[PDB]
């Protein structure tokens, strides 16, 4: 409940309502950072398009990044953040940045024209940062992260009171034992992180397959 | 009763209709009974049936009735058919032509009837021969309820219009086949010697009475029809046809009065040809039902004249070959295929599916190959009379793809026809090759048509003429062989 | 074996088996399974995809020779079972062999680009896709995370009770000697779909047939 909101807040209320950003003092806010075991990841990003309001983006994965034949992924980001441009500040989403993160000169074209054109203010440096990754020994933008990004959070492991809005998006399991009662699967098992209750669903999911 | 399919006997039904009436399913065997029977042996039969009956339950079962009484009520129950088709693949029609191909839909879609009653001024908004189409679809979609016929084509009877009486009349004759009751409103009179009314009730009545039905009183009204010989082609089309589906299956034939009569009347104008088209139709129809008859040979005799009367000829000669072993015409059809004359190679060679139409694995040939596109329409309308396997769906493939309307045109006929979930991916490519208005009218025809008797062989090879002007149409839509 | 064979039939036959779970509850995964097995080759494979062929319409293809067998066709013929999977929406597409990887650049392409059309970016849930292969290893990760977000299963080593039972029914009317083991047999044969030791049982009763 929390955190959902912590990185709805940068998602939802930036183009609803510009103006009380702009008028709610230092700035409007750039974006939060996701990162550890991927659990459920990339499904409350799917959650967020399917939250769209006017007109759905583009998505970008960290695999397009490195290619054969090196020289292509410039002008392929360069090309994105252009289609940015003529989208009226589109937004942009980047997945598995561990792909590139973390430093192969040929990769430091790529990976260092990209921190140089996300911390460059030339297309525009305030639309929506957002970074989903597994591990976190990515030290180069540990380093090069506090210059523009900010708001650095847990992956998915809510409060106490947080972990039933993940079991109402885990609701979509197999069964737990018939239709009667969603509550019983979404508050009998407290004190699980947002991929510990990957492991739930696949341990104790595993546990109720091989139940005969 | 195969072999009174194959013998058209009137004692094998007596003697199977004792036998099986001793041996007390009975429903099913009447419905596959009638199917079996041709035109003599039923009315032969409800003659003899006529006279004992033996129950009372051989003309109350086998005579109407009884054919739909298991299958229209079951067939609303078992199925349920959904609504998105009467609203997109309903919705998408426009420009007067896809209309008509929505009055295909209306009458060749009876579970549901929201397409029947959606509102009014449907047909008003149609054309002439539109109007008889939307006149006899509402007869397409009564197949049962006698009792609804009456009270739901009895506000089109008489009216306002001619085409909505004339189709009305025809209507009357496509709901029903036996119950004979409103032939005196529109037989009555008949009279009009010129071009009134009574001339398209005259197309409408006496097609719709053939569909309905040796016999002599409706020839005696006929002897009039032909003599009046009217400028319109439907006219002694239908007359013909009518007298022909009247005289199939009959006694080795016959060479009486009455096709020497269109013969001689035949011969006496040389004018629009396609009397010369048409007319070989139901000649042919009565020269079907022969075992040994020499009409072929009396034909070749009485016949012999230009390309006209001889494409009669060979009409004549297309009927007489139904199948045989007579290998002798299949060298001597490979002979003459090769004649300078570009339509009795178009019947004379269409006539392949109807002669090998059992051996079809000599069927697929190098037809397609040739450079006579007409032939490559020849073997397209030879395909469709199976299940469509790979091999049928092949030749679809090269044969979906020309450029002349008439075989793109042509196309989705057979495909149809072939084909009554691999149903609906040709007409996407329709819908590639398109995106003119005779294939989009022809393709929703496939689109709800998708979804050796003579009824099944007659309205097609009298169809093989389409390429002509909208009269026709008003006869496309009304074919009998749509089960 | 039903337990893994229930999830994969409610998986990929679900739209004709108790229709009151996949709305009602909201579960919806359209994405299925993927299964592997050292093994593999279809043999407890397709005996998992011979449930799916009791009442409803089933799609049979077997390795990637049909894609690598032309000079430049490419996933053409991926594109019409896709086509001919979307006219059959209430159908079962099992896909089995996948050693395409294990010229060759063009795999790496047709791969990504079966990636990119398996994820349905412009189309619902309309049909489903089975994944079957020999060795999971040779397969490159990109196949994983936006492929198999429902479940996955892996499969021990292969049973010698079901090939001792097919190789003594095709030998129960042939003649073979006491010397003639089937331990050996059974055990020095590996990673065969069951019409391998059907192949040497054909191969094996012709060559008998060759002495009369």
């Amino acid at each position: 409940k929390e955190q959902i909101e912590k990185l709805r807040e940068v998602v939802e209320t930036p183009l609803l309502h510009p103006e009380r950003f702009v008028n709610l003092g230092i700035e409007p806010p750039k974006g939060v950072l996701l990162f550890g075991p991927p659990g459920t990841g990339k499904t409350l990003c799917a959650r967020a398009v399917a939250n769209r309001t006017d007109a759905c983006f583009i998505r970008v994965i960290g695999s397009e990044l490195v290619q054969k034949y090196v020289g292509e992924g410039a002008r392929m980001v360069r090309e994105l953040f252009e289609m940015a441009r003529t989208k009226k500040a589109c937004l942009i989403f980047f997945d598995e940045i561990d792909a590139i993160g973390g430093a192969d000169n040929e990769v430091q074209r790529t990976m260092l024209e990209l921190i140089n054109q996300l911390d460059g203010f030339d297309p525009r440096g305030n639309i929506k940062v957002l970074m989903a990754t597994n591990r976190p020994d990515t030290l180069d933008p540990a380093l090069m992260r506090p210059g523009r990004l900010d708001r650095k959070i847990e992956f998915s492991l809510p409060d106490l009171e947080g972990r039933t809005h993940i079991f109402k998006i885990h609701a979509r399991s197999m069964s737990v034992e018939r239709d009667i009662r969603f509550e019983l699967l979404a508050r009998l098992c407290p004190n699980s992180t947002g991929a510990e209750i990957r492991s739930v669903c696949t341990e104790a999911g595993m546990f109720a397959i091989r139940a005969r | 009763l195969r072999l009174a399919l194959m013998l058209n006997d009137m004692e094998l039904v007596e003697d199977i209709f004792t036998s099986c009436k001793d041996v007390v399913m009975l429903g099913r065997h009447g419905v596959f009974l009638e199917l079996s029977e041709d035109v003599e042996e039923y009315e032969d039969l409800t003659e003899i049936m006529s006279n004992v009956q033996l129950n009372s339950n051989f003309l109350a079962l086998a005579r109407e009735l009884d054919i739909m009484e298991p299958k229209v009520p079951d067939d609303i129950y078992k199925t349920h058919l959904e609504n998105n088709r009467f609203g997109g693949s309903g919705s998408q029609v426009d420009s007067a032509r896809m209309n008509l191909a929505s009055s295909f839909v209306n009458g060749f879609v009876n579970q549901d009837k929201l397409l029947t009653d959606d509102g009014n001024k449907w047909l008003y908004k149609n054309k002439d021969h539109g109007m008889l189409s939307a006149a006899a679809s509402l007869g397409m979609i009564l197949l049962w309820d006698v009792d609804g016929g009456l009270t739901q084509i009895d506000k089109y009877l008489y009216s306002s219009e001619d085409y909505i009486k004339s189709g009305a009349l025809l209507a009357c004759g496509i709901v029903n086949s036996g119950v004979r009751n409103e032939c005196d409103p529109a037989l009555a009179l008949l009279s009009d010697y010129v071009l009134h009314n009574s001339n398209t009730m005259r197309l409408g009545s006496i097609f719709g009475l053939g569909l309905a039905y040796n016999r002599e009183d409706v020839l005696t009204l006929l002897l009039p029809v032909m003599g009046d010989s009217k400028s319109s082609m439907e006219v002694a089309g239908v007359t013909a046809l009518a007298c022909g589906m009247i005289a199939v299956g009959s006694c080795n034939g016959d060479v009486t009065s009455t096709i020497l009569q269109t013969i001689m009347e035949k011969s006496e104008t040389e004018l629009k040809d396609t009397y010369a088209r048409w007319l070989p139709l139901g000649l042919g129809l009565n020269h079907l039902g022969k075992g040994e008859a020499i009409e072929a040979i009396l034909a070749a005799l009485e016949v012999v004249s230009e390309p006209f009367r001889s494409f009669a000829n060979t009409l004549v000669d297309v009927c007489a070959y139904a199948g045989s072993g007579n290998v002798l015409k299949v060298q001597q059809l490979l002979h003459i295929c090769s004649e300078h004359f570009d339509s009795k190679e178009k019947e004379e060679d269409k006539d392949k599916k109807e002669k090998k139409d059992k051996d079809k694995k000599e069927a697929p040939a190098d037809m397609g190959a040739h450079q006579g596109v007409a032939v490559l329409g020849i073997a397209l309308i030879a395909m469709g009379e199976e299940i469509g396997a790979e091999m049928a769906l092949r030749t679809f493939g090269h044969l979906l793809r020309y450029g002349e309307p008439t075989l793109r045109r042509a196309v989705p006929l057979a495909l149809a026809l072939i084909s009554v979930s691999h149903d609906a991916d040709p007409e996407v490519s329709y819908n590639s090759i398109f995106a003119a208005r005779l294939a989009a009218m022809l393709r929703q025809l496939a689109q709800y048509h998708a979804k050796k008797g003579t009824l099944t062989l007659c309205p097609y090879h009298s169809d093989r003429q389409l390429m002509s002007q909208v009269a026709v149409a008003g006869l496309l839509t009304v074919l009998v062989s749509f089960l | 074996l039903d337990n893994q064979i229930q999830e994969i039939k409610e998986s990929v036959e679900l739209p004709l088996t108790h229709p009151e779970y996949y709305e009602e509850m909201g579960i919806k995964p359209p994405k299925g399974v993927i299964l592997y097995g050292p093994p593999g080759t279809g043999k407890t494979l397709l005996a998992k995809a011979v449930a799916n062929q009791t009442s409803a319409t089933f799609l049979r293809v077997v390795g990637s020779e049909l894609i690598q067998k032309y000079l430049g066709d490419g996933p053409k013929l991926v594109r019409e079972l896709f086509r001919v999977a979307e006219e059959h929406a209430p159908s079962i597409v099992f896909i089995d062999e996948i050693d395409a990887i294990g010229g060759e650049r063009e795999i790496q392409r047709t791969m990504l680009e079966l990636l990119n059309q398996l994820d349905g970016f412009d189309s619902r849930g309309d049909v489903k896709v089975i994944m079957a292969t020999n060795r999971i290893e040779t397969l490159d990760p990109a196949l994983i995370r936006p492929g198999r977000i429902d479940r996955k299963i892996e499969f021990p080593l292969p049973d010698e009770k079901t090939k001792k039972r097919i190789f003594q029914i095709h030998t129960s009317r042939m003649t073979l000697a006491d010397d003639v083991t089937l331990d050996d047999l059974i055990m020095a044969k590996d990673d065969l779909s069951g019409a391998d030791i059907k192949a040497i049982c054909t191969e094996a009763g012709l060559m008998a047939l060759r002495e009369r």
